[PDB]
């Protein structure tokens, strides 16, 4: 039994300069021809799904799921996220202690694009400053700063099972815009190994 | 002056005969270090018998007995002997190889005939004169 | 008092280090590819102006650290402890390299710098000792030479066998101390202030500043002692295994000040010498060495 | 032969932990520049030597096929030639072994 | 069977505060089942105690005992996980803090003899425990000088307290 489907039905294409950005809101109306029919399908099962008000509900789930990471609240995080998303959040945090905080959002969250026996995936645009610091098993700090705010803009996809009467919106996937800068580098230094060869073989 | 090898004196010579025949055929043989050292003297003296001359009747008797395969007998007088005519000795090169990892940890060495067509062995190299210590010694040599 | 000069000399060295550290914001990742003969092609992502060739040696193995005395960054000799500046190709230089002439010069210069440190502290603070320069002589000469100008009070004093042994004891203590060679590139204006009292050191700073387009000069510090360097120096003083103060030759033009050129010989741990060989080398190192 | 009483672990522990019975460290370990691997000062590198033997086996295999029979050792000198190298007049009067591989860099 | 050595490797320390020194890394690695005598393995373990990662590897490479080969594989595995999971930046910066061997479960068989006798056949197995601390090996001990010994004796005489008197 699956309550979610891996991947996104159609990947929304972010335009460069959206971070600088009415305007973008109208773009949805222009693109509503592509998405509004999908919005109707979510509305048919729910009738309370609106692109304007969903981000507030969506934003809480995103922040709350990140909060569970600090306390390792796996049971709570299961409800917040879909089955696909859960391993991604916590898999690489094994044997690590993280202090994560959410600073005030730089700009208001807005629904960007939606798609849909029937699984509805809603792409939400979030620009928020957050503080993250991950420590080693021994407590050594390996990534991020304890209380420095990093401004990141990302597009987050939530999903819901429309058919199920109790189906609710759970965090499913994140779309990363190409223009977004690379994430902060790890404190420790890595090495790219050289080619390995047998005795008779020669260097390449 | 002789290692106590073989079930008897004949076995040592027969074992040496087997070792000598293989080395002539291949010109490079890997064996236990003790055996390689013991047979090195015989190989050098055999080359002298080749140098003595093909017509030498005594050399044939020595060559015939020591070399079981008779195709090697022409080779010794027409390949090994001509090859070493310029050389006055040191026909065989024996080097120590890491011990066999066969649970008995035998001391291993490789014995080869010099001037062979086989690829050169990875021989040790003395330090170059360009080294700081050698350069300092060079200055002392120049002054003297 | 000389101690006061070392104190202020040490501080300006420390402040310069802080300024350079402050100059670089954040840690910048530089891709350095290992062009050394052994394990070629390994690429390390390193922190700019922070990572040193020793750190790369630590990354690979301890054998690299022990046998590496210098680093060839983009074909240029770099001190093992000199911070890396950019993505480059790095190779490790050892005493047993086919062409250690570049290594020989660094060892030659470092030995001369160590000798200069011994001279300044060997004499009592009452007497005036000023370091003039470290003459560059070939390794073939058989001895490394350091020039120093003494005070008029010492014009009639020549070291005895015991006095020469005392100099070796100071040099041996320095090797035993195992003081790493700190490296700083400093502008002439600061360098001139650091060595303002020693007029002879002032001109040497000017010469180096004149050669390069900028006024940056190469300064090396062993503990409190600091000196200018013609080129890269040994990472640490422990490299030397045998050290000797062979002899001292007083330069004839000693009217303004008595300029003495001290002869010494040293050998690294990588290159040990037999007792008889060392004795002959020491004897061959007691002869006056001219610069040609 | 058994002692008249059981040997105490304390007594036994001292015997086995005596320095004479402990394993000794070796300081004769050396590095091989040719292979970049460890070696003993009196022992030759095996990583490079392994290449020589493997090439020797390949060379020997070519010779065996060329001879085509047992007890066919030539009475004339032998030489090995690799691709890109052609028999010369100096190679006349010598058995010629042809190798599909190009002349190895180490082999000259 | 007990596998608490692995659990020691699963220990997670509390996050260190910014004003707290970087904790030296500790790696616990062991091979539970080895068809080798613990006593013979202990001899190898005893010698390598306190040595650096590189020095131990070099010594093992030229060791003739089968156990030494096993230790090298165990040592190499420990180094790999230490960098992979314990955030060891430098491969060379590792030393053998602890090395010891333990008994393992054996097998029981009867050893027959050609002339009607029999013996007790036992198939020996052993455990090998090593704890690796990131960093260079600690400096070796320096013997006390004559001056140091003499000073303590005088101090001991002064430290003497009078017995059973007012
Ligand atoms: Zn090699």
């Amino acid at each position: 039994h699956l309550a979610c489907t891996a991947g996104i039905f159609d990947p929304y294409v972010p335009p460069e300069g959206d971070a600088r950005m009415l305007t973008q809101r109208t773009e949805r109306l222009r693109k509503n021809a592509a998405s509004q029919l999908a919005i109707r399908k979510i509305r048919e099962f729910d009738a309370n799904f609106k692109t304007k008000d969903f981000p507030e509900k969506a934003k809480d789930i995103f922040i709350e799921a990140h909060l569970c990471l600090n306390n390792s609240d796996h049971d709570r995080l299961h409800t917040l996220v879909t089955e696909h998303c859960f391993p991604d959040m916590v898999w690489d945090l094994k044997y690590k202690t993280v202090r994560w905080g959410f600073v005030e959002s730089l700009e208001p969250a807005q629904v960007v694009h939606v798609r849909c026996n029937m699984y509805g995936q809603v792409t939400v645009r979030l620009h928020t400053r957050q503080t993250l610091a991950i420590y080693d098993r021994f407590g050594r700090l390996m990534y991020g700063q304890e209380d420095v705010p990093k401004d990141v803009l990302e597009y987050v996809v939530f999903e819901r099972h429309l058919m199920n009467p109790y189906g609710s919106w759970r965090m499913h996937a994140k779309i990363v815009p190409a223009w977004a800068p690379p994430k902060q580098p790890i404190l420790k230094t890595l090495m790219i190994p050289g080619p390995q060869l047998k005795p008779w073989e020669e260097y390449e | 002056v002789y290692r106590r090898l073989g079930l008897g004196p004949e076995s040592r010579i027969h074992l040496l005969r087997n070792l000598l025949t293989g080395l002539v055929r291949h010109e490079r043989i890997e064996a236990t270090w003790a055996r390689a050292d013991e047979m090195r003297g015989y190989a050098e003296k055999l080359i002298d018998y080749g140098k003595l001359g093909d017509t030498n009747e005594r050399a044939m008797r020595m060559a015939d007995f020591w070399l079981t395969e008779k195709d090697l007998i022409p080779k010794l007088f027409k390949v090994l002997a001509p090859r070493f005519q310029g050389q006055n000795g040191n026909y065989t090169r024996m080097l120590q190889i890491p011990n066999r990892k066969e649970q008995d940890r035998a001391k291993m060495a490789v014995i080869e005939y010099k001037g062979n067509y086989l690829p050169p062995l990875p021989l040790p190299h003395r330090d170059s004169n360009l080294t700081l210590l050698n350069q300092l010694l060079l200055g002392l040599q120049q002054d003297l | 008092s000389p101690t006061e000069l070392t104190e202020m000399r040490n501080d300006l060295f420390n402040r310069e280090k802080s300024r350079q550290l402050s100059l670089t914001p954040r840690t910048e990742k530089i891709e350095v590819k290992h062009v050394g003969k052994t394990d070629p092609g390994t690429v390390f992502v390193m922190n700019k102006n922070i990572s040193t060739p020793y750190s790369c040696a630590m990354h690979l193995s301890e054998w690299y650290c022990s046998k590496s005395i210098l680093a060839l960054v983009d074909g240029q000799p770099w001190d093992m402890y000199k911070p890396l500046t950019k993505s480059c190709e790095i190779k490790f230089l050892t005493f047993k390299d086919p062409d250690p002439k570049e290594v020989n010069k660094a060892y030659w210069r470092s030995c001369a710098m160590m000798l200069g440190c011994v001279i300044e502290r060997a004499f009592k603070d009452d007497y005036v000792v000023s370091l003039v320069r470290a003459p560059e002589v070939p390794v073939i000469a058989g001895a490394f030479c350091y020039d120093v100008t003494l005070d008029k009070r010492l014009d009639e004093w020549m070291p005895t066998k015991e006095n020469l042994r005392s100099f070796t004891k100071d040099a041996h203590a320095l090797i035993y101390r195992d003081l790493p060679f700190e490296t700083l590139d400093v502008d002439a204006r600061v360098a001139l202030e650091i060595f303002q009292h020693n007029k002879y050191k002032v001109d040497f700073i000017e010469e180096k500043a004149s050669q390069n387009p900028e006024r940056i000069v190469k300064l090396h510090r062993i503990g409190d002692f600091i000196d200018v360097s013609e080129g890269p120096l040994i990472p640490r003083t422990s490299v030397c295994f045998q050290y000797e103060v062979s002899a001292v030759h007083n330069l004839n033009p000693s009217q303004p000040n008595l300029i003495r050129r001290f002869q010494g010989l040293s050998l690294p741990t990588h290159l040990r010498a037999q007792f008889t060989i060392w004795d002959k080398l020491v004897e061959r190192s007691r002869k006056m060495v001219t610069e040609d | 032969a058994a002692p008249k009483n059981r040997r105490t672990i304390e007594v036994n522990r001292c015997r086995r932990r005596n320095p004479q019975k402990l394993i000794k460290i070796k300081n004769n370990i050396d590095i091989c520049p040719e292979c970049g691997h460890l070696k003993q000062k009196h022992v030759l590198c095996g990583y490079c030597y392994e290449k020589v033997r493997q090439e020797t086996t390949k060379i020997r295999q070519q010779i065996g096929a060329q001879e085509g029979g047992p007890f066919r050792a030539p009475s004339v000198e032998t030489m090995v030639l690799y691709t890109g190298e052609k028999p010369s007049e100096k190679d006349q009067g010598k058995r010629i072994v042809e190798r599909n591989i190009k002349r190895p860099s180490w082999f000259t | 069977i007990s596998r608490k050595w692995e659990k020691k490797n699963k220990i997670v320390y509390p996050p260190q505060l910014p004003g707290e020194p970087r904790r030296p890394a500790e790696i616990y690695h062991c091979r539970r089942q080895i068809k080798y005598s613990k006593d013979k393995m202990w001899y190898l373990a005893k010698m390598i105690r306190g040595m650096s990662i590189d020095q131990a590897l070099a010594q093992l490479e030229f060791n003739d005992k089968k156990g030494a080969q096993i230790i090298k594989e165990v040592l190499l595995e420990a180094q790999d996980m230490a960098v992979r999971d314990h955030n060891v930046e430098f491969r060379s910066n590792l030393h053998i803090a602890e090395s010891t061997s333990g008994r393992g479960q054996c097998l029981k068989r009867i050893r027959y003899h050609g002339r009607g006798r029999f013996g007790i056949m036992e198939k020996v197995y052993c455990h090998y425990f090593v704890k690796l601390v990131e960093g260079p090996p600690p400096p070796p001990e320096v013997p006390k000088t004559a001056v140091d010994h003499a000073k303590d004796y005088i101090q001991q005489l002064r430290s003497r307290t009078i017995i059973h008197t007012l």
